[PDB]
């Protein structure tokens, strides 16, 4: 079994799909479960919060905070 | 100098492109365009075909810079009739033009590789701005209304082709990795619009068409970004 940090990683490292060690907005939309209006203020959200230098991608440190 | 926003509300790419209902997220399609999970095939290769992609809502950004990754496949030596990429005041989700509208208000970069004038300069990439008013010269290869140009065969290539477009400060520039390749950064100069006037809204679009020659217009990935 994984414990909470390793199903973080987990979690992260599965979204990476094109493998840059980022989550971008659109592997963000695949790593939910809805209308693309309620995802995009989701994503948004995620962006505002994780995303330090305004670049569109996150790194796991942002993303587990 | 300048620094790259990537902005995903603009953009599409496998390996999941499209949802669970086989639509793309935040694109509309239209036409023949097929979506599947690591490229939309914008255009197959049968007969008269037409289709496109095009972002649901419009970008504002004073800079930007798209990156779009591509396959243009076809039995013969010679193909039809090409790929265009858009940024445009309106949605040209159907017409004449590669697919999409006759008539746009901003800028299509046209993948062109159907010789119609004989002229022996295809395949060519066509950068034309339109304010709205001009009907695109099909017959002759939008040959006098192209701002600048490059010949370039990004036809039945072992990689993908790629075309970088760089909308900044008032140019436009286009650079081609012709997918000799698998090196995805080998980029070389095709062309360059000066005083590049375009819409200061507008969407993003794709499209491709076919005639009596038809190949394969498969787009694996459009990503957008801004530029500060
Ligand atoms: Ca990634
Ligand atoms: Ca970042
Ligand atoms: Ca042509
Ligand atoms: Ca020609």
């Amino acid at each position: 079994e994984m414990s909470p940090q390793e199903l973080q990683l987990h979690y992260f490292k599965m979204h990476d799909y094109d493998g840059n060690n980022l989550l971008d907005g659109l592997e963000l939309s695949t790593a939910i479960t809805m209308s693309e209006d309620e995802l995009i203020n989701i994503i948004d959200g995620v962006l505002r919060d994780d995303d330090k230098n305004n670049d569109g991608y996150i790194d796991y440190a942002e993303f587990a905070k | 100098l300048p620094h790259r926003r990537f902005e995903y509300k603009y953009s599409f790419k496998g390996p999941h492109l499209v949802q669970s209902d086989g639509t793309v997220p935040f694109w509309a399609h239209a036409g023949n365009a097929i979506p599947s999970s690591d490229q939309i095939r914008v255009a197959p290769s049968l007969k008269s075909q037409r289709g496109s992609v095009w972002t649901k809502t419009k970008a504002a950004f004073e800079n930007w810079e798209v990156e779009v990754t591509f396959r243009v496949t076809g039995r013969g030596r010679i193909g039809a009739d090409g790929l265009a990429i858009w940024y445009a005041e309106n949605q040209g989700l159907e017409g004449p033009v590669f697919g999409s509208a006759d008539l746009w208000n901003g800028v299509g970069i046209f993948f062109d590789s159907f010789d119609n004038d004989g002229k022996k300069n295809n395949p060519a990439i066509v950068i034309i701005g339109n304010n709205g008013q001009i009907h695109y010269d099909h017959q002759n290869d939008g040959a006098s209304q192209a701002l600048a140009s490059c010949q370039r065969d990004f036809r039945n290539k072992p990689y993908p082709v790629r075309a970088k477009i760089t909308y900044y400060q008032n140019t436009l520039t286009v650079m081609i990795n012709n997918g000799f390749t698998p090196d995805k950064n080998d980029y070389e100069f095709c062309a360059k619009v000066e005083n590049m006037i375009i819409p200061a809204q507008g969407h993003f679009g794709i499209s491709a068409a076919t005639g009596g020659l038809a190949d394969d217009h498969d787009v694996l990935s459009f990503l957008t970004f801004q530029l500060t």
